């Protein structure tokens, strides 16, 4: 039903004016909500890990992928509410947070390309869908074209995505040159013994992984995440991560991988010690993505990782989405707005935040202790259930390096708190205009999932016991 | 419907007291004092004749996520007490109004924040002693640290920032390896539980690995010599209630965790390693109590004193003796009485008045404050191991139990009675005597609230000192429980 | 300066006057 | 129990409406009808999750 | 003890030496991508070194695993210092 | 052209309350002394005296008390004793 | 049991590998740089990388093989001694004594903690929980690693712990019986 949305939408956007664009996104927001509500019941198809293959050995549908599908729709309902709703009714925030005409077009085409990977069985479905989502990230980066940094970032992202698309294509055709086959379904655990498919499947994994931000090739993605504006970057950070990783976690082609294990160690090291002496908030906030994409590369080495993965996915997605939404709200309280596309940059700009909207600091605290892994919060059971899979399966040096990486990464997480709970000379006493009710309810909902979401751990596991076993 | 209507009534009454009174601190005192009444009524209905866990309740079960659960299948979070838990709960709950008392006029700017954080820390360390899973012990073991970080950072000395960092850092960094060991237990046994876990046997090569991860966390939290490092600065730059709740309750929480978590299922490990514990225990009694002598600051001395007393305490735990276990419990409870009174004397009566904690300013406090000097001496002598105070009962039975298991370690462990007296009386005679200091202008005598806190925390040492049998009715099961003499 | 441990403390101090230690009794 | 799950999920909804009022720098009881709105919405999510868990247990019983 | 052991050497393995270690290591790994005027040529030559160097490591590695441990210690030394 | 909005009216932050008069004449020498003593670790450097104390208290003393502790595990009972009865197990 | 090592052969193999890694990293340092650089500044403005790779390789494998040969067993301590030699070579580049001592001690401790967990980045297949016998023993047997029992043999307790402290081959009760 994304197809019908795109086909209806681009015809509808061709006829609307510029001033209509905002309200169009509101429509699409509600549309996606009634694809969650009125169409969820398809989970009843997937009892006892019954898997389907649709369109003839082409798309594989299990309930792992159904959950990834539902997660991607939920986060788009959020991101679409960020574009489609005003923050305040000022003359300021209309020229700072304003959608383009064709923005929601590229959004839905991107989600289409990201779903056709997690649902994918074939390799040409994999390649066409990676190409579709890669074009969409090209154009979502370059759509705010009256910005020097965003155009430079779109060009950088074009060439570095072109190399790692031709590396994937070379790995697919290298796999074809030794097996007249397109599926990893053909592998079926006898062939891997008598066939040297190490170097092929590992090179395929790498060419898929370097697009995430794994650490030998991590600098260019941190540059794109700092150069893009503040609304584009909470989408292009989240979507290729969860799409490409839930591809590679579903098909288990790097087990006992020594190369994935080196790159997981190297990722947890230079992500935690990378973002220490840094002063820009999107930088600081983009090396948090490097370490938390490091905790996934561990699970690639695993067999049977579908609990640790999915729980830590929706953990990172809610925590991610919430900490980006908080520093949208701190823009009213800063004393200095530069750079219209990216209005808050330096992390010392949110300094007096406890004396002006103290419960924004309560919100910020609750989400940032969840990144560290504090046990009343939902981030801790995510790190816990990763640890239960790492220690089960023989990765003992990986585990202590995970722990040292978590301890180093707590420093620049707590730097946000250190800066936020400080004295400020000039405090706000009263504000005329207040924040959007339907948009601040989303942040309150995203906290109450993080705070009081350890409640349902038991229920989820029992539901997890039925539909995946 | 009944227990929901109680909460819908009490939250409404809370909102109304907020709307009409700006502070809450009256309602917080009222709530913590009611918690006292409730826990002592639980003490009346407590059966001492059963080794069992008497008052059990499950939270967050599958079939009932919001509330109590009566099902044939349990995967939530278990809670309940024996005698051994309940003693600390008593020592917990009578401390909780006093810290809520302890800052009744100091904090002016943001009252409701500070008193909410202090009461919330106290409630978390209430529920620490109720827990029965390994995970439900550990979830609340680390619920304290955001509240401690926010408390030490916002309020404190000029150096609030580094102290709040260290109380996150070292405490976290030890607790992570504790979690590693908990995970390795939870994937072998497939059950975290404080009930069954003495029944299971692990391999000696497998107990050999698990025990390091728990023991280095207890090395961090009862500060033994390799990491005894955050303790003086997180005291010396704390506010008052954070320092009291820390040194009265968190250190005894890790003294409880070495009993509850390690001595039941690491027994055959534990015998192979008692000399390593005795190395580190003697070496943290000698070398921290010797570093007390060269100190310029005044809250820092009572901090290193707490290190030396916990170093005495843990060699009764690992003593494999009835005497040592009972002496460690009576030391832990009596130090939880006597030590927050000392942090009051340095922090409440002496930092609220002069706002500088350097020792060199303070001389001849007797001639302008006689009854403060009276306190300073009788709380000094209660700290050393001067008897009829309960601190000596803990020190004596702990040194005796440590002399059982290895006599030569007890021979040099016994000189702690000397080393604990040197710095404490060296501080006491500098504060008590001399011509009154030219730097200090004369201020008020000790008020009624401070004398109230002091009188309670001194009677409660003297009752345990005159008769330590008053709480043997809880422990006589749990003194026999942890002993492994084949 | 005069004692040996006072000389052992010398390379640690920075922007501190390093005065002669004399007994307050003598 | 079905009822305690309803009351507690409605309590989660009251918490979301409270925290969303109080980010806005409003009073607590600013718009009192939105407490009812959010409480019934989050209670409905509690309805859905409880019924899915009922059916999953009933599937596990039929495997014997 | 209170100076040379308690505050001297236990802080060098404690919070005062770890700050200097992480300061140096973070300064090195941030200045790793510093030098070039063009980001594109730097990142395009950094994609080359890895798929070269990883492949050479795996050549060394299936023969003997002991002779690749110091190679990785030295790569960590040059990356982080 | 981007300045934070006109409807702020932000005011100064006090800490509130009563100006407690100075009960203490601070000494510059004592304050500089104590600030030098608490922050000693940021100017600590290794010398021969540091090496001597770090050798003897962190390495030599744990090894000596270690050897004494591991040799004397099950040697001594004195629990019920007699003349002519050895007390060492070995 | 074990097999002794060829220190000269493994050392010269590692010396060739470290020479190769030094040449590759020197070329990568030229080509990723600024300023006037030519074909001959590969070993001129090298920063001394080939000395790093060469010395680290030779020292680690020579100390590892020598420590494994004189101890006649292979465990995690040999990685500690070899990592101490690697830290000695890396710490001599900073021409300072307390630096050097720190590099030796901390690199040796880190490499010993590495070599004690198996000295492998990846997992071992037969040693992990998932591929090993677990749970209770089904009947009475030698309880292997990862297995739980209810009661352990007392003869094993006397053999593993000792005959000393509070521990005996006969319980203290039936050692004192009236007949
Ligand atoms: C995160 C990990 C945390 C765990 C370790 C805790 C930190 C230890 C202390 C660190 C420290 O003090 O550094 C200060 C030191 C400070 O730098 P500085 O400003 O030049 O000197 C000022 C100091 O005060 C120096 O002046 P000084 O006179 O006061 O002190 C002399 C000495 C003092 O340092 C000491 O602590 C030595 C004294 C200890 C004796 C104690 C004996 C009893 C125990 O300082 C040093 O030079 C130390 C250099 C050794 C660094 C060791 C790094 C080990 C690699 C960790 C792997 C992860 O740090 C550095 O020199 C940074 C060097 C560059 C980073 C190197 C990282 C590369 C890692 C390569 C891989 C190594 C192998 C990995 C294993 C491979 C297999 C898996
Ligand atoms: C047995 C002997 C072994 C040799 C070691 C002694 C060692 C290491 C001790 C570290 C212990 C590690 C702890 C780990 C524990 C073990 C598990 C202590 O070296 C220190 O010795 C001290 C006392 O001798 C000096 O302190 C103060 O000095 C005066 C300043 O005013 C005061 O007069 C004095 O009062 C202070 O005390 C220091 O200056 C000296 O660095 C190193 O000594 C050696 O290293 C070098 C590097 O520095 C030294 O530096 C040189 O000095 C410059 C001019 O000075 C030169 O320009 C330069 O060419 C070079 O840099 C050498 O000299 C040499 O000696
Ligand atoms: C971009 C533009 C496109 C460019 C195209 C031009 C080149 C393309 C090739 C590059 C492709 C991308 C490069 C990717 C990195 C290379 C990836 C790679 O090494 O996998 C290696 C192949 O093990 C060789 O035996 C590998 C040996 C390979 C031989 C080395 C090269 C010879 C050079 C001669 C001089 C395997 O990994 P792995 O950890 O799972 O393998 C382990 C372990 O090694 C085995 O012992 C275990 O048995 C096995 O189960 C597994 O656990
Ligand atoms: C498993 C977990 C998965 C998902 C759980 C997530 C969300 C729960 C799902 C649905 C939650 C549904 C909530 C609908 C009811 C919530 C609700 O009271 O209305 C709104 C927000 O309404 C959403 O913001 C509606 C936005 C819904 C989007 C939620 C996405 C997050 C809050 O009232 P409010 O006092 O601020 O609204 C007032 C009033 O309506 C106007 O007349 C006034 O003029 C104005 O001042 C305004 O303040
Ligand atoms: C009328 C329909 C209402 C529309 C509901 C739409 C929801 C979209 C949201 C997606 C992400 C939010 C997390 C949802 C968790 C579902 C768990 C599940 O059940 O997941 C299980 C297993 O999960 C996993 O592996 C781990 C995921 C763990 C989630 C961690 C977050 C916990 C806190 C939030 C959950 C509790 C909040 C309840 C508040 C009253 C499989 O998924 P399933 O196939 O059983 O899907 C169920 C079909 N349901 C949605 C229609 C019922
Ligand atoms: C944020 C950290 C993460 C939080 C994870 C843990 C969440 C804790 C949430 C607090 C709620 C727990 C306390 C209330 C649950 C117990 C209420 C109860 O009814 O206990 C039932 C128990 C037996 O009752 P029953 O079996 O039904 O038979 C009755 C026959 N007369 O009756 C009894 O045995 C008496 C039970 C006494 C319980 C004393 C607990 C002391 C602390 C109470 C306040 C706790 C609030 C802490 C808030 C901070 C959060 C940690
Ligand atoms: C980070 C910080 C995280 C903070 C974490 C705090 C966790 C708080 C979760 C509270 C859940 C635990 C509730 C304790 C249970 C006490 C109780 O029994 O309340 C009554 C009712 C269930 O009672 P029932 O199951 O019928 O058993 C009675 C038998 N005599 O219970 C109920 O109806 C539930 C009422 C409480 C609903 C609160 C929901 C959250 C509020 C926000
Ligand atoms: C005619 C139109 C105008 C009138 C509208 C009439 C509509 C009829 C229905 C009204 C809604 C009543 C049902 C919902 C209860 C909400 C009552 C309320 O106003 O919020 C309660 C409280 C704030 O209420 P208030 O006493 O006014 O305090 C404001 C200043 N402190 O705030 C809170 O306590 C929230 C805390 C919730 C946390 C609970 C967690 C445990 C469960
Ligand atoms: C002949 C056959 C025998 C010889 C074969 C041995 C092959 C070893 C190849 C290793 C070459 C060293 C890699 C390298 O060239 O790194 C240089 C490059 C930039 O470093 P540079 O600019 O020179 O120094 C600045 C310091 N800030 O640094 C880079 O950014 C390149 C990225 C790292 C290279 C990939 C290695 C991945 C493995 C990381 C190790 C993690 C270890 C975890 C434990
Ligand atoms: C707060 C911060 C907390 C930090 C906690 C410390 C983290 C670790 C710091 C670095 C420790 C470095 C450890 C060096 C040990 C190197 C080693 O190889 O140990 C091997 C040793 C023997 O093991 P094995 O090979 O099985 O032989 C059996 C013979 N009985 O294995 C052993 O016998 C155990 C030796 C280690 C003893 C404990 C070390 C301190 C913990």
């Amino acid at each position: 039903m994304l197809i019908l949305a795109i086909i209806s939408l681009i015809t509808f956007v061709s006829m609307s004016k510029l001033s209509d664009n905002r309200a169009i996104i509101r429509l699409i927001n509600i549309y996606l909500i009634l694809v969650l509500v009125l169409d969820s019941f398809l989970y009843l198809l997937f009892l006892n890990n019954q898997t389907y293959t649709v369109m003839g050995e082409l798309l594989i549908f299990n309930s792992f992928t159904f959950y990834i599908d539902m997660l991607i729709y939920f986060i788009m309902i959020v991101i679409s509410s960020l574009y489609g709703y005003n923050l305040y009714n000022n003359n300021l925030y209309k020229t700072l947070f304003e959608p383009k005409k064709e923005l929601i077009i590229l959004f839905l085409i991107n989600i289409l390309g990201a779903l056709l990977i997690v649902h994918s069985n074939d390799f040409i479905t994999l390649f066409v869908a990676i190409e579709l989502q890669s074009y969409s990230i090209y154009l979502i980066t370059a759509i705010y074209n009256s910005s020097y940094k965003a155009s430079k970032a779109s060009m950088l992202y074009f060439f570095m995505g072109g190399i790692l698309s031709i590396l994937i294509a070379y790995s697919i055709n290298t796999y074809y040159s030794v097996l007249n086959s397109y599926t990893l379904h053909s592998l079926d655990s006898l062939i891997i013994n008598t066939l040297d498919l190490n170097l092929i499947l590992i090179a395929l994994s790498l060419g898929l992984l370097f697009k995430i931000g794994i650490a030998p090739l991590h600098k260019w993605l941190i540059s794109i995440y700092e150069n893009t504006p503040i609304l584009i970057t909470i989408y292009i950070s989240l979507i290729p991560k969860i799409s490409i990783l839930s591809y590679l976690v579903l098909s288990n082609i790097s087990i006992n991988s020594l190369v994935i294990s080196i790159l997981a160690i190297l990722t947890l090291l230079v992500g935690s010690v990378g973002g220490l002496l840094q002063i820009k908030i999107k930088r600081l906030l983009a090396f948090s993505g490097l370490t938390n994409a490091g905790y996934m590369m561990l699970l690639l080495l695993l067999n049977n990782n579908e609990f640790s993965y999915l729980y830590y996915i929706t953990q990172y997605s809610i925590s991610h989405l919430a900490i980006f939404m908080i520093i949208i709200f701190s823009i009213y309280y800063i004393n200095y707005i530069n750079n219209q596309y990216n209005p808050i940059i330096y992390v010392n700009q949110l300094k007096g935040l406890i004396h002006d909207n103290a419960y924004l600091v309560l919100s910020m605290a609750i989400v940032v202790f969840s990144f560290i892994g504090i046990p009343p919060l939902l981030g801790f059971f995510g790190k816990l259930n990763i640890l239960m899979s790492i220690l089960n399966n023989g990765y003992y040096f990986i585990s202590i390096v995970l722990i040292v990486a978590s301890l180093i990464s707590a420093l620049y997480y707590l730097y946000l708190l250190n800066v936020s709970i400080q004295d400020k000379n000039n405090i706000l006493i009263n504000s005329n205009e207040t924040v959007s009710s339907v948009l601040s309810y989303i942040l309150s909902s995203l906290i109450i999932l993080i705070t009081f979401g350890f409640i349902y751990n038991s229920l989820i596991i029992d539901i997890f016991n039925v539909y995946f076993n | 419907m009944f227990l929901t209507s109680i909460l819908l009534s009490s939250l409404y009454l809370f909102n109304r007291i907020l709307a009409w009174q700006g502070n809450v601190k009256h309602f917080y005192l009222f709530a913590s004092n009611l918690l006292l009444l409730f826990i002592v009524v639980l003490y009346i209905n407590f059966n001492t004749f059963s080794n069992s866990f008497q008052f059990n309740f499950e939270l967050f079960n599958s079939l009932n996520p919001f509330g109590l659960s009566n099902s044939d299948i349990s995967n939530g979070l278990l809670f309940g007490i024996d005698g051994l838990s309940l003693t600390f709960i008593l020592l917990t709950v009578l401390l909780i109004p006093l810290t809520l008392l302890g800052n009744w006029y100091n904090i002016n700017f943001n009252s409701n924040l500070y008193y909410t954080l202090v009461l919330a820390i106290g409630l978390v360390i209430l529920l620490n002693f109720w827990a029965l899973d390994y995970i439900s012990f550990y979830i609340l073991f680390e619920a304290t640290l955001p509240l401690l970080f926010i408390l030490i950072h916002i309020y404190g000395s000029s150096d609030s920032e580094r102290a709040s960092f260290y109380v996150l850092m070292f405490t976290l960094s030890g607790s992570l390896f504790m979690l590693l060991s908990i995970v390795v237990i939870s994937i072998v046994l497939n059950t975290t539980n404080f009930i069954n876990h003495n029944l299971f046997v692990l391999s000696l090569d497998l107990q050999t690995i698990i025990w390091l991860g728990l023991f280095i966390a207890i090395m961090v939290k009862t500060p033994l010599f390799p990491i005894h490092v955050w303790l003086p600065v997180v005291h010396s730059e704390s506010p008052l209630a954070g320092s009291m709740i820390l040194a009265g309750l968190i250190l005894k929480l890790a003294l409880y965790a070495i009993l509850r978590l390690l001595l039941p299922l690491l027994c055959e490990a534990q015998i192979l390693y008692t000399p390593m514990i005795y190395i580190i225990s003697l070496l943290t009694i000698i070398l921290t109590s010797l570093a007390t002598l060269r100190q310029i600051d005044l809250k820092v001395i009572i901090a290193y004193s707490s290190i030396s007393h916990m170093g005495i305490a843990i060699l009764g735990v690992c003593s494999n003796t009835s005497l040592g276990i009972y002496g460690s419990i009576v030391l832990g409870v009596a130090h939880g009485f006597v030590s927050p009174a000392l942090f009051l004397i340095v922090g409440g009566i002496l930092y609220d008045r002069y706002h500088i904690r350097i020792v060199n300013y303070y001389k001849g406090l007797t001639t302008y404050m006689p009854q403060l000097a009276t306190y300073i001496i009788i709380l000094s002598f209660a700290n050393i191991g001067t008897p009829l105070t309960g601190n000596f009962t803990g020190e004596f039975l702990s040194l005796q139990g440590g002399f059982i298991r290895n006599p030569i370690i007890g021979g040099i462990s016994c000189i702690s009675v000397l080393l604990a007296a040197i710095y404490q009386l060296k501080l006491t005679n500098k504060l008590t005597g001399g011509i009154s200091s030219i730097y200090m202008h004369r201020t008020n005598d000790v008020t009624i609230r401070e004398k109230f806190i002091m009188n309670i925390l001194i009677i409660s040492t003297l009752i345990i000192g005159i008769c330590p049998q008053i709480m043997y009715n809880l422990l006589y099961w749990t003194v026999n429980n942890y002993i492994y003499i084949i | 300066i005069r004692a040996s441990f006072d000389k052992a403390e010398e390379p640690m101090l920075g922007d501190y006057p390093d005065i002669d230690p004399f007994p307050a009794q003598l | 129990a079905l009822f305690t799950s309803l009351v507690g999920a409605s309590g989660l909804g009251f918490a979301t409406k409270f925290l969303s009022n109080k980010i806005r720098l409003k009073p607590a009881g600013y718009y009192p009808l939105g407490y009812v709105f959010s409480g019934v919405a989050w209670a409905g999510l509690g309805l859905v999750l409880h019924n899915v868990h009922q059916h999953s247990l009933e599937v596990l019983e039929k495997k014997k | 003890i209170a100076h040379h052991v308690d505050k001297g050497s236990l802080y060098r393995l404690g919070p005062v030496g770890i700050n200097r270690l992480l300061n140096k290591a973070s300064y090195n790994v941030i200045n790793l991508s510093s030098n070039t005027r063009s980001s594109l040529s730097m990142n395009s030559m950094l994609i080359l070194i890895t798929i070269v160097s990883l492949l050479l490591l795996v050549l060394v590695m299936n023969v003997n695993f002991i002779i690749v441990i110091p190679v990785l210690i030295s790569i960590l030394y040059i990356l982080f210092s | 052209e981007l300045k934070p909005s006109s409807a702020i009216q932000r005011g100064p932050l006090n800490k509130g309350g009563w100006d407690a008069p100075h009960a203490l004449h601070n000494d510059g020498a004592i304050d500089r002394y104590a600030h030098w003593r608490t922050f000693y670790q940021e100017r600590f450097k290794y010398t021969r005296a540091t090496g001597k104390s770090t050798l003897i208290f962190l390495v030599a003393f744990p090894a000596l008390i270690g050897y004494v502790a591991y040799q004397s595990e099950g040697l001594f009972e004195f629990a019920g004793k007699r003349r002519g009865e050895s007390v060492t197990t070995r | 049991h074990f097999h002794p090592y060829n220190t000269l052969g493994l050392a010269t193999q590692s010396a060739m590998v470290g020479l190769g890694a030094g040449v590759v990293a020197a070329a990568a340092r030229n080509s990723l740089a600024t300023g006037p650089r030519n074909i001959l500044t590969t070993f001129s403005k090298s920063g001394g990388v080939v000395t790093i790779f060469t010395g680290a390789s030779i020292a680690y494998v020579f100390t590892y093989c020598s420590a494994a040969n004189l101890r006649e067993r292979k465990d995690g301590w040999n990685h500690m001694w070899a990592g101490a030699a690697t830290g000695a070579v890396l710490g001599a580049r900073t021409k300072l004594v307390p630096a050097f001592i720190g590099w030796t001690v901390l690199c040796g401790a880190a490499c010993g903690l590495f070599g004690w967990t198996g000295a492998r980045f990846n997992a071992d297949r037969k040693a992990s929980l998932e591929q090993s016998p677990k749970g209770f023993v089904q009947e009475d047997a030698h309880q292997t690693f990862w297995e739980v029992v209810h009661r352990r043999p007392l003869s094993l307790t006397v053999e593993q712990l000792g005959e000393g402290r509070g521990i005996n081959a006969v319980p203290i009760a039936t050692a004192t019986e009236a007949p």
